[PDB]
């Protein structure tokens, strides 16, 4: 897996791979790792399935009735503390991290780490087996202040980087720009993937 | 794995004479081949005629420390007293053989006075076994400074010696130098000497330096 | 242990504790640590203190052939190469962490030498367990191309850290100062730990000790 | 442990213009004594002893080897060994066996057949050599022969002196260790002569 | 350690050694292996100092509290069953416990040997802890019911003081008791090493 | 925690005439990976009290919530007590050793800086309940590199100004970016004395390789 | 497992041991000698694992035999034991370790009677008397509370008797038989077996 | 659970639920017992169309103790099985037999135990 | 390492059991019992570990008591049985399993007589002749070439002394005297213990 | 550490960091991990650093007598099968990575693999534990027919992004140019290293 969320002015670019591998094998190679939490917040998958697939729906439950009570749609801040709580009380039985971003009207597009139960705000941030082989990359390709167009770029190439060296990440790149707007969800096919040098 | 102990080191010693008990330890708390602090002394005024030494793993034996000062509050008030020498020496066996099965890892040592006003040692193992003695030696270097004790408070292996009794002057000097060569031949007993001395007037405290490598 | 090593000016200075400890009990409160290899080249040992006397031993003895068949005097990169290679062949299994200095026809020089046979050459390193302590104090104050006295007393106060923060280390600085007019070697440079005096009256009156049985054997026949 | 299967205790100790050395008597395999009499103290000349403690059948391994190595070396020679030169050559033998070793700590106490002037020394059970100017010890009590040393021992003390500090000091060391005792040997080593005592000690 | 004890013509004789250690290191050389929970009732005991001593005064409190309850003493019988079924209920636990409860009762002499398994047998000569064998080897041999008080004092001083001798975990002193009729009498409290000395002076 | 995730290394903390000053990079580690190169382990805890924690980030994040919620409970009673460094250390001890008696510690080793009635507050806290104060302290390989210096430094003169007690602490800092492989030259400095808490960053040493000439 | 004892007198040295030779729960032999004639006044008595002790026992055997035929004399019993604890002491940390446990009893003509105690480590020990096996740990006391340097052969029988009496009473094992031998300066000669 | 205090005290200080089961006692049938020297006698008050062995007064609790009761016979039963399982929980804890005493006093704490 | 053994015949059932109480290599008792009474038709035969043999055995002789006390009559030695084996298999998968090897030999009025066997694993098995330990190895096949089902108590004597024998002469371990009891019409009756020189 | 090799026309360019590190302890921090097996043919060292000294000797020794017998300078590939073939012969008792790179007058600047007993020649080549962190970096970083400076460059900027984030990795980086001219050898220090995105 590589999962990749980078904040920009306005809102959150969230990227992932595709592949599901149990060990050699391939079992889905078109899954979408990306989980709405809410209207304006996502969650990235990463780690055990089975795990990441709990912590998310039990997540989406608790801030959809937070989100009812308050009259309000939940803060990005009150969504990552839900992750956050969930990963850290259950540390020693989940194999899961979730990364949280979305927008708010109070602090808008923000991108949290919820990494073994800890919290973090990040400019951006990388996970899963993939994102060991782009931490240079991820570090040399990052400028303040990029465009939404510049984000969804930057997390593509980095994300087709780590598919190309990782034998846990592959398939398609599947993206996610959550602004005030609303939410854009978009594919880049294993066809139609930036290319680098690759021998 | 998580091991939930570890040997901070220091060693303790009481003798008790006639009317008075000495509880002596060094200042150094280890872990490792390294110094915590070079000022942790191993006494703990108890009563005004009872104090405690206390070695070993330093979790326990500041949690023990402050268990035996509230069940002593406890006790003076549903007595209307204080706990004696022995009371409180029977009520830690039970403490520590409360955690029989997680034991607290710490030597105990206390030293006061009995109700006839005579000096009294009584000296425990982690599980809570005990007796009391004249004088006893426990932590790091209880093997170096016992066999001595046995020799020159108790006369053992000695032909034709006077069996004097221990007089305060004389029991402060051994303290003194069984601590010093205890210091030069462990690495775990070393930088100052606190000696507690428990009489009917109260609990005096002396400090001596020991060697600090 | 804390054993350390430095380069200055005009040479090369070894220091060493003098603590053996035997599992938490000090076996020995004077022992020696810095070994002579050849007149302008000694080491410094830490690890197990037999595989350090008997790896340095051989050296200098594998040097001194070395200087009588060359008729020159020996070089610091050759008790490096030799010790290396002897280290490297047992696997790390004779455990001697060796600090090599010397002055040769190239000058001063200072090696790390570690159990499997790995090496380094720096213008200073500590080994042993207070290794640590005498690293913190090189690193906050060596400056190169210090003076004789400059480079002793920085020395000095890096074995001392050491001795002073490390349990396994204690007793007195011997150091040792390589130059290219020999080796001076200073015994005892430092005693941080004062004479520890005590009132140590204890005798026993002749009689004491109850004995069972008395045997006495002359020698004045021989004599 | 290998070193507590029999057990044992071995001390030197340094006086003025003499030397001595000391050990317990017990043969046992761990709990179960077998003897009150197992030799420990072997001479290595007129003014020259080893102490070995350990596992008994390395202690005698080692005393047999190295009375071999000796006797080859004094004919070769055509003298007696120096104290320094024994310690040497019990340090090679035990090197030998870097990689396997015997489990013996020896302790050697001599006067120079030529200087007189006391030496004292031990080794570990892979040969490193320890001289001191005091007291070495080896054994299953070391901690208790050590705290013993420390307190008792003092600079040029007469034979009579040195005789009741080693004895106290061996006495009430073995009497805290259960696998060490059922008496004590002592050897004072003189310029003029040897003295051997046997000591009434505990046999528990 | 090594505790021994033996019914006779003139009641049950009770011994024990003195020692204690920690490992090889001999923590104390003279430590009290007999408990007298009342002046008709004794505890030997052996194995985990603290265990020994907490179970056996839990059983002392408990016969103290039956003696209160009913205006007379417990049986020798009910006493060690109590013990033994605090060690059931501990089974498992890596209690270490072997001890010997001796007393006189409306049945006379009794002498019961209790372990940390539960095990409790009735009978007429047991020993525990690590000398036992040597205990029972002298004991066997100079035994015979008709035994004289001073013959039995003997026979007991010997058996541990022997076992002493061959035992590195043994040694000290040996306490020794006597359970008469009218209660118990402690016999003596004898160096053990000294007693060996004299053995050996007449040989 | 069994086994901690991302970790910070030492944290370092000595006295001076006035005040405490506490010391830690912004490095958590993952591994060998240095994961998250601008993570603060310094707290305010009140007034009086400062803490930085060595160990896992996350259950020190836990405890920094505990903490901070603990301080504002006080704080809504306005009863003129509050919380001094020695209760707030005495606290955590109790925290730490209960954790550690249910075999699930809070894997981490804290220094507890503090200024309260005139005098200065250093202590220390480990993941077993291990606790005690001293003139300076230094958590995790800290203690091998950084308390040699704060000893011999503070055997020549105990009582050190702020700024003496300062530069040291820089120092330190130096030793560290240089022999601990797990450390990053970024890092903060705080301090307590009379006006209160100050947390200085993020913070930088002035490095100098002239003995890759050598 | 197995027993041997050994008393030695002023002028004599008596041995015995158990007849017993075992596999799993099942005595297979109740008339087995565990005694080995090294000379004309030298026993061996030899017990521990299975292969080993007749391994071991027949090889000093035969090379003390050499030795008799090499010189026309036999080795003293010092010099037999010595050499039995040369040949377990090289094996022990070589590829073949003997896991034999040994009593060697001999009577000199200058030196007199002699025991020697040797376990499988290759310890030697000369004692007045000595015991192997768990029994040992039963009989031991019985020898040093009724042992003197003095004891005539006749009392010596007496106090084995009491040995073997209490193996019966308190040892576990059944060991009903054992063979009894005395050595002096006639040789090596047979007595009753001691039967219960 | 059922947590109301069914027996409780009345203004002169008497026990009133104590005092009806007193009642429901001098309704049953009457029962005697004589301790004489070597024997203990049990009497009790008596359908044709009733097998008797179901429906004695006089049960055994243990080989050495054995009762009688008067009052609600389904009472009794449940106060004879807890006296029986006693009997032989004393056995088993202690090893010797109960007393008669041990038995009585067992029962009237069990008694005692249900007007509190 | 204890040894338990029945023989059943035409209308009685005879048993006999070691009396050695031992520790580690020591025989600390000679005339130790190992058979309980249940009812005064019934015993139970108990081996096994140390702690668990007489707390298992005790526990159902109370309990069959009990039954007694409670109904006036006594269970019958099926019923006995079979409530053993109950406890014994309730136990098994629980924090407490008892580790005993047992024999129950009885006699009802209407079934006449039984022995049954039951491992520590709670089998029960009913049986002509049986015995528990390793003794059982060597007398099993005495047993199978001598038994007969019409065997009078004389001769089952004979041939229990005949197993006896077998072990004095093979089994490694002393097992010098045996209880002896057989149960019929009249009950329990005590027979002159085994006793071997 | 972290190593790396770039071949371009007319010879190669090595680079490492220079660390050496006993876990967290750094044991040496300016350590040259550029080896020269020949006059222009060098190796750069990575893993065990007693087995990677041991073998670099032992292929200087072999390579120099080999050199001599044939009256030539060996060829780079002569450099690469004598590394490869003890790195292989041994490769149950070796635990090190030892890349070699040089000039020929045969095959100009060349670049070899032996990882692990293997041999690869390889357009440029990355070594060590940092190197994990610069996979993706390479890739998107790395063209064709770059000039020695712009190889230098590359090489300086893939080490300190690795350096960065690699706790067994630091210090200077050391840069070696062989050329047919001869072989030039260069340092960049702690303090004028390349600077990224390091938060
Ligand atoms: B990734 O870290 O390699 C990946 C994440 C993943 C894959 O499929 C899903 C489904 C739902 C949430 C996350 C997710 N992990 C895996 O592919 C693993 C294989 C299997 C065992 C752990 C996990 O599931
Ligand atoms: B014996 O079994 O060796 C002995 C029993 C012992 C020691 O001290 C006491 C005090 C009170 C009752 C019994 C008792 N045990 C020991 O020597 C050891 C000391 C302690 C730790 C292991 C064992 O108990
Ligand atoms: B690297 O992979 O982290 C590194 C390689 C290295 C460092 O220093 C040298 C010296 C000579 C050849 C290679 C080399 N490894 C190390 O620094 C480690 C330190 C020590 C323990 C493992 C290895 O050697
Ligand atoms: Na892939
Ligand atoms: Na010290
Ligand atoms: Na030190
Ligand atoms: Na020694
Ligand atoms: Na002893
Ligand atoms: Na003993
Ligand atoms: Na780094």
């Amino acid at each position: 897996t590589t999962i990749m969320a980078v904040e920009f002015d306005g809102g959150v670019v969230m990227g992932s791979d595709s592949r599901v591998s149990a060990g050699e094998a391939v079992v889905n190679r078109v899954f979408d790792k990306l989980s709405p939490l809410h209207e304006r917040i996502y969650c990235a998958l990463s780690g055990s399935a089975a795990d990441a697939q709990a912590v998310a729906d039990m997540a989406a439950y608790q801030l959809e009735l937070h989100g009812i009570e308050l009259e309000e749609p939940p803060l990005v801040l009150a969504a990552a503390n839900v992750v956050r709580n969930i990963s850290y009380k259950y540390r020693e039985d989940l194999s899961a991290h979730l990364m949280v971003a979305g927008w708010d009207q109070r602090e808008g597009g923000q991108v949290y780490g919820t990494l073994g139960g800890m919290l973090t705000r990040q400019p951006f941030a990388i996970g899963g087996s993939g994102s060991t082989f782009i931490y240079g990359y991820v570090d040399a390709a990052y400028k303040p202040g990029m465009s939404p167009e510049e984000c969804r770029r930057f997390t593509t190439d980095a994300i087709a980087l780590a598919m190309s060296r990782d034998g846990s990440s592959g398939g398609v790149i599947y993206l996610v720009t959550i602004t005030a707007a609303g939410v854009d969800h978009r594919v880049i096919l294993g066809n139609e993937l930036p290319k680098f040098y690759d021998e | 794995r998580f091991s939930p102990y570890v040997f901070n080191g220091g060693t303790i010693l009481a003798i008790a004479g006639e009317d008075f008990a000495i509880v002596a330890s060094d200042t150094r708390l280890s872990e490792g081949f390294s110094i915590h602090t070079r000022d942790s002394p191993k006494c703990y005024k108890l009563t005004d005629k009872t104090v405690i030494g206390c070695s070993g793993f330093h979790g326990d034996c500041l949690t023990l420390t402050k268990i035996i000062e509230a069940r002593l509050k406890m006790y003076k008030h549903s007595n209307n007293k204080a706990m004696t020498t022995g009371a409180i020496a029977a009520m830690l066996s039970t403490i520590l053989y409360s955690r029989r099965f997680f034991p607290y890892y710490v030597y105990n040592i206390i030293g006061g006075l009995d109700e006839e006003g005579k000096g009294a040692v009584y000296s425990f193992d982690p599980v809570g076994s005990y007796q009391r003695d004249s004088f006893k030696a426990g932590g790091s270097a209880s093997a170096m400074l016992q066999p001595l004790l046995d020799n020159q408070v108790g006369f053992k292996n000695m032909q034709n010696v006077e069996h004097v009794p221990l007089s305060l002057d004389r029991a402060m000097r051994l303290v003194k130098d069984v601590f010093i060569s205890a210091a030069e031949r462990d690495v775990y007993t070393g930088d100052a000497l606190r000696i507690c001395i428990v009489t009917k007037e109260g609990i005096r405290e002396e400090t001596v330096s020991l060697r600090k490598d | 242990t804390t054993i350390a090593g430095l380069v200055f000016q005009d040479g090369v200075i070894l220091g060493a504790d003098t603590r053996a400890t035997n599992d938490s009990v000090v076996a020995d409160k004077s022992c020696e640590k810095i070994h002579f290899i050849a007149p302008k080249i000694y080491c410094c040992g830490a690890g197990v203190a037999a595989d350090a006397e008997m790896t340095t031993r051989m050296v200098a003895s594998k040097m001194e052939l070395h200087a009588l068949s060359t008729g020159r005097e020996p070089r610091v990169a050759t008790v490096t190469r030799i010790l290396r290679q002897t280290l490297f062949r047992y696997q790390g299994h004779v455990g001697a962490s060796l600090i090599v200095g010397g002055v040769d026809l190239t000058g001063p020089q200072l090696y790390g030498v570690h159990p499997h046979g790995s090496y380094s050459r720096l213008p200073f390193t500590a080994l042993g367990s207070g290794q640590d302590a005498a690293l913190a104090v090189l690193e906050d104050r060596f400056q190169p191309n210090m003076t004789l006295e400059a480079a002793q007393g920085l020395l000095v106060e890096a074995v001392t850290a050491g001795i002073l923060g490390d349990l396994g280390s204690g007793g007195n600085v011997d150091a040792c100062v390589i130059t290219k007019t020999g080796a001076k070697l200073l015994r005892t440079l430092s005693s941080p730990t004062e004479p520890v005096k005590r009132s140590g009256r204890y005798h026993f009156v002749p009689g004491t000790t109850a004995v069972l049985t008395q045997t006495v054997k002359p020698l004045t026949l021989e004599l | 442990s290998i070193m507590s299967y029999n057990g044992g205790a071995v001390m030197a100790m340094k006086g003025k213009n003499c030397v001595a050395i000391a050990a317990d008597r017990r043969f046992g395999i761990q709990a179960q004594m077998v003897t009150t009499d197992f030799q420990k103290i072997f001479p290595m000349g007129d003014r020259l002893y080893i102490g070995l403690a350990g596992l008994a059948t390395d202690v005698q391994t080692v005393a047999q080897r190295l009375k071999f190595r000796l006797n080859l070396y004094e004919l070769k020679e055509g003298r007696q060994i120096k104290p320094y030169t024994l310690m040497s050559m019990v340090a090679n033998l035990l090197y030998e066996k870097r990689f396997g070793p015997y489990y013996t700590e020896p302790v050697i106490a001599g006067l120079d057949p030529k200087t007189f002037k006391p030496f004292i020394c031990s080794l570990d059970l892979i040969g490193c050599p320890m001289v001191t100017d005091d007291f070495v010890v080896s054994g299953t009590c070391a901690e208790q022969m050590y705290g013993m040393c420390e307190s008792l021992w003092e600079p040029n003390m007469d034979p009579d002196h040195l005789f009741e500090t080693i004895s106290q000091a061996m006495l009430n060391a073995v009497d805290r260790d259960a696998v060490s005792g059922m008496g004590v040997i002592v050897h004072i080593i003189e310029k003029d002569k040897i003295t051997t005592r046997t000591l009434k000690a505990r046999m528990d | 350690t090594t505790t021994l004890a033996f019914k006779f013509q003139h009641g049950v004789i009770a011994a024990v050694d003195s020692r204690a250690s920690a490992g090889s290191y001999i923590s104390a050389l003279r430590v009290n292996k007999v408990i007298e929970i009342n002046p008709y009732l004794l505890g030997t005991m052996s194995g985990c100092a603290a265990d020994c001593q907490y179970w056996e005064r839990l059983l002392a409190k408990e016969c103290r509290l039956y003696y209160l309850r009913n205006g007379e003493r417990i049986s020798v019988s009910a006493a060690s069953k109590l013990l033994s079924n605090m060690m059931c209920q501990y089974r498992g636990m890596g209690l270490s416990m072997g001890s010997m409860i001796c007393g006189w009762d409306k049945k006379g002499p009794g002498l019961y040997y209790v372990d940390e398994h539960g095990t409790r047998l009735s009978g007429n000569m047991f020993s525990t802890g690590s000398g036992n064998t040597y205990a029972y080897g002298v004991m066997d041999s100079g035994y015979r019911p008709n035994l004289s008080p001073e013959e039995a004092y003997d026979l007991g001083r010997r058996a541990i003081a022997y076992a002493t001798h061959r035992d590195s975990y043994s040694g000290g002193v040996v306490n020794m008791y006597h359970m008469k009729e009218d209660g118990w009498v402690k016999v003596e409290s004898t160096d053990v090493s000294d007693l060996l000395h004299q053995y050996r002076e007449a040989n | 925690t069994q086994n901690p995730m991302v970790t910070g290394t030492s944290v370092l903390g000595v006295k001076f005439e006035g005040g405490v000053v506490i010391a830690a990079d912004m490095l958590g580690s993952y591994g060998s990976l240095a994961r998250f190169r601008n993570i603060s382990r310094i707290m305010r805890v009140n007034n009086s009290t400062m803490l930085g924690a060595s160990g896992d980030y996350a259950d020190f994040q836990y405890l920094k919530q505990v903490l901070g919620q603990m301080v504002i409970d006080e704080e809504l009673l306005g009863d003129g007590h509050s919380y001094s460094p020695r209760a707030i250390h005495s606290w955590l001890t109790r925290a730490m050793y209960s954790r550690r008696s249910k075999m699930n510690p809070l894997w981490n080793t804290m220094v507890i800086g503090g200024y309260a009635d005139g005098e200065s507050f250093l202590g220390y806290v480990d993941m077993l309940g291990v606790a005690y104060e001293a003139p300076s302290l230094a958590t995790g390989y800290g203690a091998y590199l950084a308390q040699p210096l704060l000893r011999e430094v503070l055997e020549k003169q105990p009582v050190l100004s702020q700024t003496e007690a300062r530069d040291l602490v820089e120092r330190c800092m130096r030793v560290l970016y240089y022999r601990d492989a797990r450390s990053y030259n970024r890092f903060q400095i705080a301090t307590v004395t009379e006006k209160g808490v100050e947390i200085e960053g993020p913070l930088s040493t002035e490095t100098n390789w002239d003995i890759a000439h050598m | 497992m197995e027993y041997l004892i050994g008393i030695q007198g002023p002028d004599y040295v008596l041995v015995a041991s158990d007849r017993v030779a075992a596999s799993n729960i099942v005595q297979m032999k109740d008339d087995h000698d565990k005694m080995f004639k090294m000379s004309e006044k030298i026993l061996l008595l030899c017990v521990g694992e299975a292969g080993d002790t007749v391994q071991f026992a027949e090889y000093i055997q035969k090379n003390v035999q050499l030795y008799k035929m090499r010189n026309g004399y036999e080795l003293s019993p010092t010099a037999a034991a010595n050499f039995t604890r040369r040949n377990l002491a090289d094996c022990l940390r070589s590829r073949t370790p003997y896991h034999v446990n040994l009593l060697l009893a001999g009577y000199d003509e200058h030196e007199g009677p002699a025991l020697y105690y040797m376990d499988y480590l290759a310890a030697l020990a000369k004692a007045p008397f000595a015991a192997h096996g768990y029994g040992a740990f039963l009989t031991l006391s019985i020898l040093d509370r009724y042992y003197t340097p003095t004891i005539s052969r006749e009392r010596a029988v007496e106090l084995l008797r009491k040995c073997l009496e209490e193996l019966q009473k308190r040892f576990i094992l059944n060991l009903p038989t054992f063979s009894v031998r005395i050595i002096d300066k006639n040789g090596i000669h047979d007595l009753d077996n001691i039967s219960f | 659970s059922y947590d109301r205090a069914i027996t409780v005290f009345s203004p002169d200080g008497h026990l009133f639920q104590v005092e009806y089961a007193q009642e429901a006692v001098k309704k049953g049938s009457t029962a005697v017992g004589v301790r004489g020297r070597d024997i203990v006698v049990l009497g009790v008050e008596k359908a044709k169309l009733q097998d008797e062995r179901t429906v004695r007064k006089i049960c055994a609790l243990d080989d050495n103790v054995c009762m009688a009761f008067a009052g609600l016979t389904a009472d009794a039963r449940i106060v004879i099985n807890r006296a029986r399982v006693e009997c032989q929980s004393h056995r088993l804890t202690v090893e010797d037999p109960v007393t008669v005493e041990y038995i009585t006093r067992y029962i009237a704490s069990l008694k005692q135990r249900y007007t509190q």
